[PDB]
RNA sequence: AAGCUCCUUCGACGAGUCGAGUAGUUUGGGAAUGCUGCUCAAAAUGGGAGGUAAAUUUCUUCUAAAGCUAAAUACCGGCCA
RNA sequence: CUAGUAACGGCGAGUGAAGCGGCAACAGCUCAAAUUUGAAAGCUGGCUUCGGCCCGCGUUGUAAUUUGGAGAGGAUGCUUU
């Protein structure tokens, strides 16, 4: 499960900064001398929380070695509910 | 006649003018501050980008003046705006 | 300063009035 | 001192201003309690004092003042904590009808 | 007495079929981005000026 | 939400999760030194709602101190010289706040948030640049951080009319004997 | 018992109920 | 007589111009007079032959003879059983003061009620009001309604029967009495509907029935229709049946106008033309489209059961009855017949759910013969995919599907008919999935004894 | 009495600080079923099952220090067994 | 980028902290005047403080437990005059 | 000024404020609590021909928006850089 949940997961990895940069520069220079919208994996506590209870999330991936566990205690049974 | 009993009303002359005051022998300063205050200013008008103008320009050449038919096509609008605007925007750059 | 304190000075400074006597 | 006469009382402490006088009566049916002696305070000067018999039972509100407490030393007395007293009353208290609630009360 | 008894699930046993806000979305979720859109016209007015 | 989240869950104190974590915590610092660097903080609601930013700049202290009386007590609190003894160690720096962690049967656990004045970010940047301003020097010490101010009684109403605006210059004020040129 | 045609079907107390004093109404635990 | 020889302000009269009205009905003929004059009047009159503007006009003019502000308070007060009534007279008043500087309001059941307290605080002079609604605001939120002179009330007897009684008593005891002329309007004259005459109007009110008393009834000769569908393809349904007979005349009637405009401008996008017809239009372009429909031999039209009450129906194939009708019985005996007009025959439809065998049950009381129809699911059409990438990419369609579908809800829980149209019943997943979303939007439904206490004798309570 | 009109004033938020935030009870009941309860909260709890609810209240209102707080705490914990009775 | 306006949409506000008990100290201030120590330890149409005998605890007035901020004020010390 | 008043004191020695009112001076604001999620947009270094290059910090949250006599979001039409 782990390695099916990684293979998708690898499929929509977000992109580098070397590579934001590297297409901002696409677009400067096609101005200088009308797309679909991103797909990525949501990552950040607040906002895959914000997603949890917005019900737009459709599968949760949560670590289970967080430092101040407090953190993603909650998470599981919010994600059930 | 003050039908409703309001105080207010032997007292005038929902939105305001939010920046200025339509405002309405003596002294020299005085009619020197006055006239001074009272003298006719230059507006500077705001110009529109060269992007901004070419995407209105595209618009009226794909549509000529259907606002509806600009602010619901996704191809040339992209950020979904409004007829309204599209209008506003189209006034001010002088092409109707 | 901060961006929001700089907007509200841009559109709203201080402005130069006189009180008549 | 009223306490400590009374061997049948349960001492409380302060109660809520901003509760329910009936909430006070379900808090009386906590302690398998029919009467209510309440005291309550205005101003943290005036005192006002509850006799009531908590389930339906008639009650008084009296204003309370002129108050010299034990620990006083002027009474010169003394005597037993719980022994039954002797109850004295008055003709104006067997009379008139008010005053008879408030005798038996 | 049970020193460690189970969790009892008398809150997460009901699944709610809505979203706990009902705030509306703003335009900005449908439409593209405007910062990249300020990013990409910093960097060609960049490129302009060499 | 997690910080809201976080909030309640640190309201309820003597649950179960909580009082596991806090056992196991107190285990933990107990076994580390009386005063040590924390990186994350362990409350991050707290640090958050106290003023603590992610940023370069910004570190946690995690200090114990004995708790107990003197039957004398003494006036400022175990925050409070909690606050100045991680200061005195991290003198460079400036104490922002403090919050409780832990309380044991023998100590008192805070961990202090203290900010560099020195750090070009928290220069560059508003709204903590005032505290490199340097009149904010050992707010700890002069009692000018929240436990201070509990402990100085900077209130206003009619319970504290002898401690607002300072009490020995209320002091002063009333028994200083003013004379007039013209009496 | 679906009596008209579309309209709806028609469709514990510590205490008993007496009289007040002032002819009111009084509740009795 | 008409509009003009009526001595009207010029701005209300320009406004009414623009309208389009010139000839004036019969209740406008007998209520403008009389309410101009000051006199309280009672008016047994039907919905739809003119007497939201007859009751519309004195208010306005009273309202801008007499100048109110923002600042002096609430008006004219008009109370509407129904939150699509209360929507349709709100219409009809932007339309009838879009001149005048006056402003206008309408609180309504099942909206925010924060945001309508709000309103009232910053200040309505004419408030178009559901009971409930305006009952707890006159309760509870701070607002200035001393300078009420003018009350109406529309549908007395559809008020009474919802069950508004002990509202409407405490409305009435509540509002201001002197100087205050009211205009009480109802289509049946019941004890209840006489008790409120007595309790609001002045003594010796003056009366004005329009109405007819040869009045047809019906006979065995109704046949209706049930497609019995499940609540996540019923706009499938609705897409199939026009689709397929586009060439016909098709008319379907909705529950809300938001629902109204949101299929409208989505089977736009979706390619198929249908003319519409709701309470956001110019009363002018709505009347030249219903004009345009009536004329025009093959077409589809969809509009409100108050607009169907409101108009009238010319001959035609399909009426498709997509939303639970507001008053039940008119439906099946009403617009029943309406669909076999003149001397052509026409077809009925009344999409049902299957948490809505009630109805069906109140039918065969009602003794009515009904066919129903199957439909196969190889002849549904699915166009789902499209329709929740339409919602979820375009940012106005998605504001259309949720009012559209807080509409539907608050219609469906605030019908009257509960025990069959009861709103817990529904799945509010699947009634989503057909609005368009994969998740359905945040709405809210709805919208032993103390020991020793004793009864509320006195006080100083506000 | 000075007689002045007296004026309808608007809302105050302020005023309005009460607490009806449906997420705020969303995030506490769940944070609660999540966390458990204190070893007082469960001697409740068991008082409250075996039906000595004079008791449960007596032995909140020492623990807490308020008639009010007792009984709201009763309360919540009654409604908290309610809640429990129905999900299993 | 910004101010206003309007509304069939929303509107998150600080916990070992309040509070109860207790000891010390302090204040003109046992509704504890404030502070600190120890035990117990909260709420959400909530909480704090006042008014009220007026019939129940009605009414009034603010939002604590995060933070910044010049001037009017002190000044036997510093650079002077 | 209130005022040696209230208040606490064997109602000893005594202790001892504050609201109002006149004046001086006046100035208001920042965070935590919301998802930028159609794009961490933020920032420390050190390499520099100085124009921009990389190391990193950071999603356990750095920018922008907002701080409850508020505000957000849409719409709308004026007004300001």
């Amino acid at each position: 499960l782990a390695a099916q949940a990684f293979k998708l997961l690898n499929k929509y990895r977000p992109e580098t900064k070397q590579e934001k940069k590297e297409r901002l520069l696409r677009e400067a220079t096609a101005i200088k001398e009308v797309s679909k919208k991103p797909y990525t994996v949501k990552y950040g506590l607040n906002h895959v929380v914000g997603l949890i209870e917005n019900k737009k999330a459709s599968l949760v991936l949560i670590a289970n070695d967080v430092d101040p566990i407090e953190l993603v205690v909650f998470l599981p049974a919010l994600c059930r509910k | 006649s003050e039908s409703d009993a309001v105080p207010q009303q032997q007292q005038q002359e929902n939105h305001i003018r939010q920046h200025d005051l339509e405002l309405e022998s003596k002294p020299e300063v005085l009619r020197a501050l006055e006239r001074e205050a009272t003298r006719p200013v230059e507006k500077t008008v705001r110009h529109q980008s060269e992007r901004e103008r070419e995407w209105l320009q595209r618009l009226v050449d794909k549509h000529g003046d259907d606002v509806a038919a600009m602010a619901r096509d996704r191809k040339l609008n992209p950020y979904q705006q409004t007829a309204s605007d599209i209008k506003r925007r189209l006034k001010k750059a002088g092409l109707l | 300063v901060l961006e929001k304190t700089k907007k509200r000075l841009t559109h709203f400074p201080q402005r130069k009035y006189a009180v008549k006597a | 001192d009223l306490a400590s006469m009374l061997p049948h009382g349960r001492k409380d402490a302060k109660f809520d201003t901003k509760s329910r006088l009936y909430e006070l009566c379900e808090l009386a049916e906590l302690y398998n309690c029919n009467n209510v002696l309440f005291f309550e305070a205005r101003k943290g000067k005036d005192l006002y004092m509850w006799f009531s018999k908590v389930p339906n039972g008639p009650t008084v509100k009296f204003y309370a003042q002129n108050l010299h407490t034990m620990e006083e030393l002027h009474f010169q007395g003394n005597c037993l904590k719980g022994s039954r007293p002797i109850l004295s009353f008055d003709a104006a208290f067997e009379q008139e009808p008010y005053l008879k609630v408030i005798k038996e009360l | 007495e049970d020193p460690y008894p189970d969790t009892v699930e008398w809150f997460t046993s009901v699944e709610e079929k809505m979203p706990l806000s009902a705030a509306p979305e703003p335009k900005r979720r449908f439409i593209p981005s405007k910062n990249e859109a300020k990013q990409i016209m910093k960097l060609v007015r960049a490129i302009r000026e060499g | 939400g997690a910080l809201k989240y976080l909030e309640e869950l640190s309201k309820k104190k003597q649950s179960d999760v909580v009082r596991f974590l806090l056992r196991v915590r107190c285990w933990e610092y107990r076994q580390l030194n009386v005063i040590h660097r924390a990186s994350r903080p362990s409350r991050p609601d707290k640090a958050r709602r106290l003023g603590y930013k992610a940023k370069q700049g910004y570190v946690i202290y995690r200090v114990r101190v004995r708790r107990g009386g003197r039957q004398l007590k003494y006036q400022r609190s175990l925050r409070a010289t909690a606050e100045e003894r991680v200061g005195r160690r991290c003198s460079n720096l400036r104490v922002l706040n403090s919050y409780w962690v832990n309380q044991d049967s023998t100590y008192k656990y805070y961990e202090v948030i203290l900010v560099d004045p020195n750090h070009k970010a928290i220069r560059r940047d508003p709204r903590i640049n005032w505290i490199c301003n340097p009149v904010h020097k050992h707010r700890e010490c002069r009692g000018l951080t929240s436990t201070g101010k509990k402990s100085r009684g900077l209130n206003k109403g009619h319970r504290f009319n002898k401690t607002r605006a300072g009490r020995r210059k209320t002091w002063k004020r009333h028994n200083t004997l003013s004379l007039w040129r013209y009496r | 018992e679906i009596l008209e045609p579309f309209v709806d079907p028609p469709r514990d107390r510590n205490y008993r109920i007496e009289k007040d004093a002032n002819g009111g109404i009084r509740y009795v635990y | 007589q008409e509009f003009s020889e009526l001595n009207l302000s010029e701005k209300t009269t320009k406004a009414i111009a623009e309208m389009g009205f010139t000839k004036m009905t019969e209740i406008q003929r007998r209520a403008i007079p009389p309410a101009l004059a000051g006199k309280d009047v009672l008016g047994a009159a039907k919905t739809g032959s003119g007497k939201t503007l007859a009751f519309l006009i004195p208010a306005v003019e009273m309202l801008s003879s007499l100048r109110f502000k923002p600042r002096n308070g609430t008006g004219a007060i008009v109370v509407t059983p129904t939150r699509e009534l209360a929507l349709q007279i709100f219409g009809v008043a932007r339309e009838l003061m879009k001149y005048h500087s006056q402003t206008y309001g309408v609180v309504i059941g099942g909206a925010n009620r924060r945001a309508e307290a709000e309103k009232l605080g910053k200040g309505v002079n004419l408030l178009i009001a559901t009971p409930g609604r305006l009952l707890d605001h006159l309760q509870n939120t701070p607002f200035v309604f001393k300078n009420l002179k003018s009350l109406i009330i529309d549908e007395a007897d559809r008020i009474l029967e919802i069950g508004f009684e002990d509202e409407m008593r405490q409305i009435v005891k509540i509002l201001p009495k002197e100087d205050r002329q009211t205009m009480l309007f109802s289509a049946t004259q019941t004890t209840k509907v006489e008790d409120l005459a007595r309790i609001s109007l002045r003594p010796g009110p003056l009366y004005i029935n329009v109405d007819e008393e040869k009045k047809y009834s019906t006979v065995e000769g109704l046949e209706q229709g049930y497609v019995v569908v499940e609540a996540d393809k019923r706009f499938l349904l609705l897409f199939s049946f026009l689709k397929k007979m586009a060439k016909k005349k098709i008319i379907v009637f909705f529950s809300s106008c938001n629902s109204v405009k949101y299929y409208s401008e989505l089977l736009q996008y979706i390619d198929l033309p249908v003319l519409d017809l709701h309470g956001k239009q110019k009363q002018q372009k709505r009347t030249n489209t219903f004009f345009e429909f009536c004329n025009a031999k093959s077409g589809t039209l969809i509009c409100t059961d108050v607009a169907a009450r409101g108009l009238d129906i010319p001959q035609v194939d399909w009426i498709v009855q997509f939303d639970p009708p507001d008053d039940p019985r008119d439906y099946i005996h009403r617009v029943g017949r309406t669909a076999r007009g003149n001397n052509g025959k026409g077809r009925s439809l009344l999409f049902l759910q299957p948490c809505e065998l009630g109805f069906l049950a109140h039918l065969k009381a009602a003794k009515v013969p009904v066919v129903e129809y199957d439909f196969p699911k190889n002849k549904i059409l699915n166009v789902q995919s499209q329709l929740e990438k339409l919602i979820s990419t375009n940012y106005y369609l998605n504001q259309s599907a949720k009012e559209g579908y807080r509409s539907y809800i608050h219609a469906y829980a605030s019908h009257s008919l509960r025990s069959v149209f009861d709103v817990h019943k529904l799945d509010l997943v699947k009634v989503a999935k057909s609005f368009g979303f994969s998740t359905p939007p945040r709405v809210d439904i709805t919208l032993r004894r103390a020991y020793g206490s004793q009864p509320r004798q006195g006080g100083r309570y506000k | 009495g000075h007689k002045t009109t007296r004026r309808v004033l608007k809302e105050r938020p302020s005023r309005r600080k009460g607490a009806q935030s449906k997420r705020t009870q969303f995030v506490r009941s769940l944070i609660r079923e999540v966390a458990g309860l204190a070893p007082y909260e469960r001697r409740v709890i068991e008082l409250l099952r075996n039906g000595k609810d004079k008791r449960a209240r007596k032995f909140s209102k020492k623990k807490l220090g308020t008639f009010g707080r007792a009984k709201r705490k009763c309360e919540e914990l009654q409604r908290i067994i309610a809640e429990s009775r129905r999900a299993h």
